[PDB]
Formats: C-alpha cells, sequence, structure tokens
C-alpha cells in the first residue's frame, strides 16, 4: 500500500503531529502568547460571553 | 390566500430611501451567509456525534463480552463448590 | 481484516454516466437517487393515509370554538370556482374604522 | 500509558528530536545519574564516602553545566530531569544562540557540517556540550556562512 | 532618593555578569526608552538602573513604572561599567532583560531577583 | 417651615438601580439592526476572525445605550477615524468599509447552490421534453 | 483597533456594576466613571447622549489583573456597587479607580500603597475621586492605618511578596467583616521562582486555609499574564455575605 | 487544569507530594517496609 512524504520520514511526521497537536491544544485550554499588541490594546478581540464561569471550585 | 386586491396600507406605504436600500441589501446578504454557515457547521457536528455514539455502543458490546466471561467464570468456579 | 486487502483491491468503481444519445430526457436515477425518491413518496403516502383515517372517522357533530371564529371550507356549492377545502383566516388586515382613516388621509 | 505517549511526544516536539529511541536513551542516562544520587543519599550525612563522592558527582554535573552553579546539592541532583539534559543537548545551543532559525534547520546544519566546537566540525547533533566550551560554537571557515567557498548553488547560479 | 541601591560586595558583579549573559542571549533591551517600552509591554523580567548619572531623575522615573508593573529593578553604581558589561561602546544608564521560558538563565534571573527582593 | 403636602398617588423597573441608571432600551429599527449585526458578527469578519458563540433565542438585551469611542490620548494618529470615516450607525459603517464585494460574491454563490435544481431546472427539462 | 469614534453598544455584564460594551469587530469592558469626562492615564473612554453625565472607561486587562479576572469570568467578585473594599498593592491607582467606579459614591475603597511617588499618582486620583481613601504606608504593619480602615467587606490584594499570605491574613484579622470576601492575585516568579506554578498555588491556598480562610474559587488568567492566578476566598464562613 | 498537556502533567516535577491512603498504610506496615526510603528509591527523587 502506497504512502506519503509525511510517513516516509519519521523525523518529519513527529514534526507535523507535534504542530497539529499544539494547534489541537489551542482549542481547549489557553496559551499565553506574548503580551498585548505592540500597537496597543485592541479590546477582547474575539468577544466576551458574560454568563460563563471558568473557575475551579475548591 | 394571497391578495389580489391592493390595500390602502400598501398604497400608503412610503418608497424607501437609498441609504436605507443599501443597508437593507447588506442585511439580507448577511443573514443568508449566516444561515448557510450555521447549516454546514451543524451538519458536521451531527456527523461526528453519530460517529462517537457508534464507538460508545461498541464499547458497550465489549462490556457485554467481559460481562459474559466474568459471570461464567464466577458460576463455573461456583458450581463445583456447591457440588 | 483491514490490512488483508490490497490497494487496487480497495480501488472501487465509478458510476456510469447517462448515454449521450439520450441526455435531453434527464439524469440517470441510480441507486441512491432511487432511495431518495422512495422515502419521500413513502412519508407522504403515510401522511395521506393517516389523514384518510381521520376523514373516515370524523364525527359530524363535533363542536369547538374555532367554528365560532373562522370561516369554513364548505364546498364548490357555496364557494364557487375558487374553492379548495382550505380554512382561510385573515391575511392580517381588517376593517379599519373611519376616524383613523381620516388620520391617514391627513398624513398622506 | 497515554501519559507516556503524550509526554514523550512533548519532549521531542519541544526539542525536535527524531525518535523515542533517542529520548529513551537520554532517559536511561538520567536513570543512572539518579541511581547515583539515591546511593549517595543512602549513606548518611558527614560520612567521608558521601562527602567525596557527592562532591565529585556535583562537580561532574556543573562541569557539564546541567545542574546550576547556584544549586550544588544532592537534593537538586535528584531534582534534575530530561528537559535539562536536553537543554545541554547540542542542537538546542544553535537555536538558542541564534544561527539557525529553527531547531530543524539546526539539525540540517549539523548534518552538512557547518558548525564546530573549538577546532573540529561536528556531525552528530547529540554530541553533548560542556559548560566550559558552549560559547565557543560558531560556523567553520569552510561553510559559506563562515566563508570559504560560496557554495554549490551560488556556483551554479553564477554558471 | 535611590534607596533600593545595590550594595558593593560582588552583588553588582553577578548583576553585570548576567547582563553579559543576556546581552549575548538577545533577551535584552538597552537604554531607558527601551526599558520603558519593555516594561509597558510587560515582557520585562528585571531592570538595572545606573546611579552614576547626570541628574538621577531618569532612573527615578523608571522605578515609578516598574512599581506600576510589579517587576523588579536594581541600582548599579556605574553607568560606564554597565555599558561596558553590555558591550555598547557607550555608557548606558538603564538596561532591562525579558523572559525566555526554556533555559537555566531564567533560574539565574530568579536567583538575582530573589536577591534584589531580599534587598528591598 | 411646615406646609400642606400634595397627595400624588396617581410594572417592571426601567432604570436599573444596581448598574448606575441604565434605562430600558427603546425599540427602534436601527437599534434592532445594530443588535442583529452584533449577533451575526461572526460572518461579518468573513474568514479572518471567529467569535464566542453568543446564543440566546432572543437577542435584544433589556438595557443598552448607543455610545461613542471618544479619544486616544496616547494614540490618535491612526486609531482615530477620519471625518469621512465617521458613521451614524454601526451598520452603515460596516457597509461603508471594504470587502462588501466579497460579500456579494459569496451571496451569488450561495444563491446558486440553493437554486441548484429545485424548480427552474425541472422546467427546462420539461422544455427539452415537450420539444 | 476599535478606533476612536466608533459607535458601539454597551450592556450590563453579569457583575453588579461592571459593564461590557460590544461593537463592530471588537468588544471590551467598561465602567461608568464617577468623576465625569476626564481620563486618568490615556485610557480610552465612551460617551452616550442619554435620552454629558454618562461616561464609561475601557478597562485594559493587561494593565489590571482585576480586569483580567472579569474577563476570566469569576464566580462572584464580591464587590457590589456600594461596598467597603480594602485594596492592597495600590500602585499608581488605575485599577483602584476602576474599583472606585464600581462602588460609586455609596461605596468606598481604601487604597494602600508602599512606595511614595506611585503614592503621588494615587493621591492625585484620591483628590479627584471622592470615595477612595489614600493610605501610603508599610502594608506589613496594618496597625498604622488602623486609625483609617473600618471593618470592610472585600479585600483586593495584588502585592508580590513572600509573606503575602500572612500580610493578607493579618489584614483579614483586622479589617474584614464576619463572612468576608477577598480576591488576591499571585505570581509564581515572586512567591518561589523555580517550582511549577500550580504547585505554588496549592501551597498558597493551603496557607490561607491555615489562615482559616475558605477557598472558594480559583482561576488562572491564562492568555493574559503568564503563570499568575486570581484566587477568591471567603473569610470564616462557607457562604459569602451573611 | 493549567500546567497540563493532553493527559500529561507537566506539573509534577521533583519533589513529589504523595498521598497516603489507609489500605496502603496498613499494607506497607504489613509488608514491613520503610516509607520514605522505599518511596525515594522507587521514584529516584525526593518526596514528602
Amino acid at each position: 500500500p502506497n504512502r506519503k512524504k509525511e510517513q516516509r520520514n519519521p523525523r518529519v511526521k513527529k514534526r507535523k503531529k507535534y504542530e497539529e497537536k499544539q494547534k489541537k491544544l489551542r482549542s481547549v485550554k489557553a496559551v499565553y502568547k506574548g503580551g498585548e499588541g505592540p500597537g496597543g490594546y485592541q479590546g477582547e478581540l474575539s468577544g466576551i460571553k458574560t454568563n460563563l464561569v471558568k473557575s475551579v471550585k475548591l | 390566500k394571497p391578495q389580489k386586491k391592493e390595500t390602502y396600507m400598501q398604497k400608503r406605504a412610503v418608497v424607501v430611501g437609498r441609504e436605507e436600500r443599501k443597508l437593507r441589501d447588506l442585511m439580507q446578504k448577511l443573514t443568508t451567509i449566516r444561515k448557510e454557515k450555521i447549516a454546514k457547521r451543524k451538519a458536521k457536528k451531527e456527523a461526528q456525534r453519530e460517529k462517537l455514539k457508534k464507538e460508545l455502543a461498541e464499547i458497550e458490546e465489549r462490556r457485554r463480552e467481559k460481562q459474559k466471561k466474568e459471570k461464567k467464570e464466577f458460576w463455573e468456579r461456583e458450581g463445583k463448590k456447591r457440588k | 481484516m483491514s490490512s488483508l486487502r490490497h490497494a487496487i483491491q480497495r480501488r472501487a468503481h465509478k458510476e456510469r454516466a447517462q448515454p449521450l444519445e439520450r441526455q435531453r430526457l434527464g439524469i440517470l436515477e441510480k441507486k441512491k437517487d432511487y432511495r431518495l425518491r422512495a422515502r419521500d413518496y413513502k412519508k407522504k403516502q403515510a401522511v395521506l393515509k393517516s389523514l384518510r383515517q381521520k376523514a373516515a372517522e370524523r364525527n359530524e357533530d363535533e363542536f369547538y370554538f374555532g367554528m365560532m371564529s373562522r370561516k369554513g371550507p364548505g364546498s364548490a356549492l357555496t364557494r364557487g370556482k375558487g374553492f379548495t377545502g382550505t380554512v382561510d383566516g385573515d391575511r392580517g388586515n381588517k376593517a379599519l374604522s373611519v376616524e383613523t382613516v381620516r388620520l391617514l388621509k391627513t398624513q398622506d | 500509558e497515554a501519559a507516556r505517549l503524550d509526554s514523550e511526544l512533548k519532549l521531542v516536539g519541544e526539542y525536535g528530536l527524531r525518535n523515542k529511541r533517542e529520548v529513551w536513551r537520554v532517559l536511561l542516562t538520567l536513570s543512572k545519574i539518579r541511581r547515583a544520587a539515591r546511593i549517595l543519599l543512602t549513606l548518611d550525612e558527614k560520612d567521608p564516602k558521601r562527602l567525596f563522592e557527592g562532591n565529585a558527582l556535583i562537580r561532574r554535573l556543573v562541569r557539564i553545566g546541567v545542574l546550576d552553579e547556584s544549586r550544588m546539592k544532592l537534593d537538586y541532583v535528584l531534582a534534575l530531569k530530561a528537559e535539562d539534559f536536553l537543554e545541554r543537548r547540542l542542537q538546542t545551543l544553535v537555536y538558542k544562540l541564534g544561527l539557525a532559525k529553527s531547531i530543524h534547520h539546526a539539525r540540517v546544519l549539523i548534518r552538512q557540517r557547518h558548525i564546530r566546537v573549538g577546532k573540529q566540525i561536528v556531525n552528530v547533533p547529540s554530541f553533548m556540550v560542556r559548560l566550559d566550551s558552549q560559547k565557543h560554537i560558531d560556523f567553520a571557515l569552510t561553510s559559506p556562512f563562515g566563508g570559504g567557498r560560496p557554495g554549490r548553488v551560488r556556483r551554479k547560479k553564477a554558471k | 532618593a535611590a534607596w533600593p541601591k545595590a550594595e558593593d560586595p560582588a552583588l553588582v558583579q553577578e548583576l553585570l555578569d548576567c547582563v553579559q549573559q543576556a546581552s549575548h542571549y538577545r533577551q535584552l533591551k538597552k537604554g531607558a526608552n527601551e526599558t520603558t517600552k519593555s516594561v509597558n509591554r510587560g515582557t520585562s523580567e528585571l531592570v538595572i538602573l545606573a546611579a552614576d548619572t547626570q541628574p538621577l531623575s531618569i532612573v527615578l522615573h523608571i522605578p515609578l513604572i516598574c512599581e506600576e508593573k510589579n517587576v523588579p529593578y536594581v541600582y548599579v553604581p556605574s553607568k560606564v561599567a554597565l555599558g561596558r558589561a553590555c558591550g555598547v561602546s557607550r555608557a548606558v544608564i538603564a538596561v532591562s532583560l525579558t523572559s525566555n521560558e526554556a533555559s537555566d538563565l531564567n533560574s539565574k534571573i530568579r536567583a538575582l531577583r530573589d536577591k534584589v527582593e531580599r534587598l528591598a | 417651615e411646615l406646609s400642606v403636602r400634595v397627595p400624588q398617588l396617581p410594572g417592571p423597573p426601567d432604570t436599573l438601580s444596581d448598574w448606575y441608571n441604565i434605562p430600558r432600551t427603546n425599540l427602534t429599527p436601527e437599534l434592532k439592526r445594530d443588535l442583529q449585526l452584533l449577533r451575526m458578527r461572526d460572518v461579518v469578519a468573513m474568514g479572518k476572525q471567529f467569535f464566542k458563540k453568543d446564543n440566546r433565542k432572543d437577542f435584544v438585551p433589556e438595557y443598552c445605550q448607543v455610545g461613542t469611542i471618544i479619544a486616544g490620548a496616547t494614540d490618535g494618529v491612526s486609531g482615530r477615524l477620519t471625518r469621512k470615516e465617521r458613521k451614524r450607525t454601526i451598520v452603515e459603517e460596516v457597509l461603508s468599509s471594504d470587502s462588501v464585494s466579497k460579500y456579494k460574491r459569496k451571496y451569488h454563490e450561495i444563491q446558486e447552490h440553493k437554486k441548484s435544481g429545485r424548480k427552474g431546472y425541472y422546467k427546462k427539462l420539461m422544455a427539452a421534453r415537450k420539444r | 483597533g476599535a478606533k476612536a469614534g466608533k459607535k458601539v453598544i454597551v450592556e450590563p455584564h453579569r457583575h453588579k456594576g461592571v459593564f461590557v460594551a460590544r461593537g463592530g469587530k471588537e468588544d471590551l469592558l467598561c465602567t461608568a466613571n464617577l468623576v465625569p469626562g476626564e481620563s486618568v492615564y490615556g485610557e480610552k473612554r465612551i460617551s452616550v447622549e442619554t435620552p454629558t453625565k454618562t461616561e464609561y472607561r475601557i478597562w485594559n486587562p493587561f494593565r489590571s489583573k482585576l480586569a483580567a479576572g472579569i474577563l476570566g469570568g469569576l464566580e462572584t467578585i464580591y464587590m457590589k456597587p456600594g461596598s467597603k473594599v480594602l485594596y492592597l498593592g495600590a500602585a499608581s491607582g488605575t485599577s483602584v479607580s476602576h474599583v472606585a467606579d464600581i462602588v460609586g459614591p455609596t461605596g468606598a475603597v481604601y487604597a494602600v500603597e508602599f512606595s511614595h511617588r506611585s503614592g503621588r499618582d494615587l493621591i492625585n486620583m484620591a483628590t479627584r475621586r471622592t470615595n477612595v481613601i489614600p493610605i501610603v504606608e508599610d502594608a506589613r504593619k496594618p496597625m498604622a492605618y488602623r486609625m483609617l480602615v473600618p471593618m470592610v467587606d472585600v479585600i483586593f490584594a495584588d502585592v508580590a511578596q513572600p509573606d503575602q499570605a500572612r500580610i493578607v491574613g493579618i489584614n483579614a484579622r483586622l479589617f474584614l467583616k464576619q463572612g468576608g470576601g477577598l480576591l488576591i492575585s499571585i505570581k509564581a516568579s515572586c512567591i518561589d521562582s523555580t517550582a511549577p506554578p500550580e504547585q505554588v498555588f496549592a501551597s498558597e491556598v493551603q496557607k490561607l486555609r491555615e489562615d482559616k480562610f475558605f477557598p472558594k474559587e480559583q482561576l488562572t488568567l491564562e492568555p493574559y499574564e503568564r503563570d499568575h492566578a486570581m484566587v477568591s476566598c471567603v473569610y470564616l464562613q462557607k457562604e459569602f455575605e451573611g | 487544569p493549567s500546567s497540563m498537556f493532553f493527559e500529561h502533567n507537566e506539573a509534577l516535577v521533583p519533589p513529589y507530594n504523595v498521598l497516603v491512603d489507609t489500605n496502603f498504610l496498613s499494607r506497607t506496615v504489613g509488608a514491613k517496609l520503610p516509607l520514605l526510603e522505599s518511596a525515594m528509591d522507587c521514584l529516584y527523587a525526593s518526596v514528602n
């Protein structure tokens, strides 16, 4: 059965799967990613839902 | 049934303005793309949900297999003791 | 299994198009399109059948309050050329009484 | 052991290694070191064996700069780990010293033999570095970054 | 005025040493305007301020912003020697260093800011 | 010092006491339009942004005020709208911006794919038949 | 940027007093400022012609960790408009002004700061805003401003000190109502700067539970200022107010 | 939980905190083993 570049180098395949998983991580939790913008603050650039609590209740 | 007469309301309606018309056209096309995008995403979400429930029933079948093996192990190891 | 199958083994097939001596009479209903036409015809005919049960098991002396506040279908007998047995309603507008009409006229 | 899976993957991805062979190998090294650390704690404090052997091992580790010059005790000798051994792994130094834009580009550079440490060019990216040497890492003279010939692509483009 | 001054006994020397480390390691902003921009971007990990300066008011306003951001600062006694430590060919009165979260340089900086926090 | 008083005896609240007097929102059509825009703000940023899925069955809050972004003292060179750029309604602003071309193109596309084969196609088949 | 001049809409958020203003391609957070029309620090602001006296202020997260918390969606931030709040770590007063605009006139916030000239900015704002009380002293010795602080309900803390837990603990011992509340914020790099941050947070919360606190919320202000946290606890009861 | 990754805890680095449960404590006395020593050896790091 025929295969791909991505399979044929087992150096590359753990690069992309590491990239996409890190992209996959960028769905669930929140990464830091630098400070506010160097031009400045520009709002919460993708919305605010009010009624959502994300606090671990101890 | 749709009207073939022409009411005083429809005649007394005002012709709308030009800025208003541009605005309303924008609003129309906005709602269209909104509805179709919600349709695509709802469809994909439904297909992945059906996929996942298939794997849940598969793990249910495996649960029943281990249930069968375990209960038969219990009662075979139990029958000779009562024997 | 699912690695006991060769590549050209899973190479599956490709539909056969409508012949081009014919195409002015419509696309070729292969299997899936037949299934679609079926299921539509099926749910429609079962709706039709259930309605037929209702219309053979009406009772003539029902009584509601809608019948005090809608028109009735009736028949061709009293309705005319223009009769399906729909029960109409309003379209939305009523007899709009005179004083407000004067107000409208002044504004216009 | 999905935790084993994801943990090993994050090791490689943060330092773009090649396989869980190399990662497990460095882990084996760490295991031998922490075995030494366990033993030298098993001998009680102020014992002479403990004093000299632990002083030795701590000098070893700070000589390769993995355990910090700040903290010099057997507690931290236990507390070291694979991220630190990877920190003193070599290719990481090219990336953190600003010659190769990416860890993979650094891997390719080490392949085609453009960096050296001291004198000799290096081909193995898992050549462990030393604290005393780690700043003496630059391009060789034969590489077009360091000079020498402009390279084969410049050669052909001039052709 | 410059009451969180760094004392002599080689504490300033470990400071200048880590400055040399970060200046090679590109984790460094140099000059007071760069310091203000780094601390007002919040990337700053620590900032060192000279006290040997033609009037001190510059390295008095900079502590106002680092007090406004709750990130540490420390007074070296020598603008010339700090500039030489950075490798500028010019005296510098204010040098700041940021964070890069995969090293042991960060452990060094943690030690240094622990030192200055015990100084304060 | 003491006089005769006045007797003055002749629903849901109107200005919320615990949010510093936010009045009940008047239902005006341009306000409705702005509300629809801010709900459907996803498709507005076509391709480049995504938004938190704010999803209630209604969308009209009971209390809202239309306002103005005043001024940037630290920055007003380009974070300031030009005089032509200033708009009355948010909908007219997002109108007067660019990319409404790409909007219209997507519109013709979706319109065609919902006019795939539903009735016009059947009529033209019927013409190919009856001919 | 949501540039200067864009017509926007503002609505209440969940919390009593704070507001959220949505618009166009970018929403944000605001507060009705008590002191009218005037900016503090080049913060952007918002005017609405009410059917003059109606002005709001945009609240940068990255400048103010309370705002980071309001974006992180806290359980209950304990500060109703009209409440007594001891602030702690009141450096240069920006966030403090925001809390002031929350509590309004019928509230009062006690702004304590350690250094001087950040104090100067703070007391300038204390002249202007008629509900925030300037206190410039050593936080470690709260008997100094024992003359000033009455019993209050809500404790803000944002200092970065090793003895922070004991600081806010004795301040809880002195200035917090029965069934009190507090928000504090914590940096791993200033509590102990080699360890993993979650472990540092557990150490600090266990400390407060030894200070007889009831831990009742935690979050990590994750996309905004790395490895910090906001922690919410209640003073000496399981419920908040009474 | 922050400091976590795709079912891996980046958090727990040495030293390790270990909770004793009751069956475990009964059974490790019943097997006559030194608590701190055996844990330190099996983990190869410092605990409490």
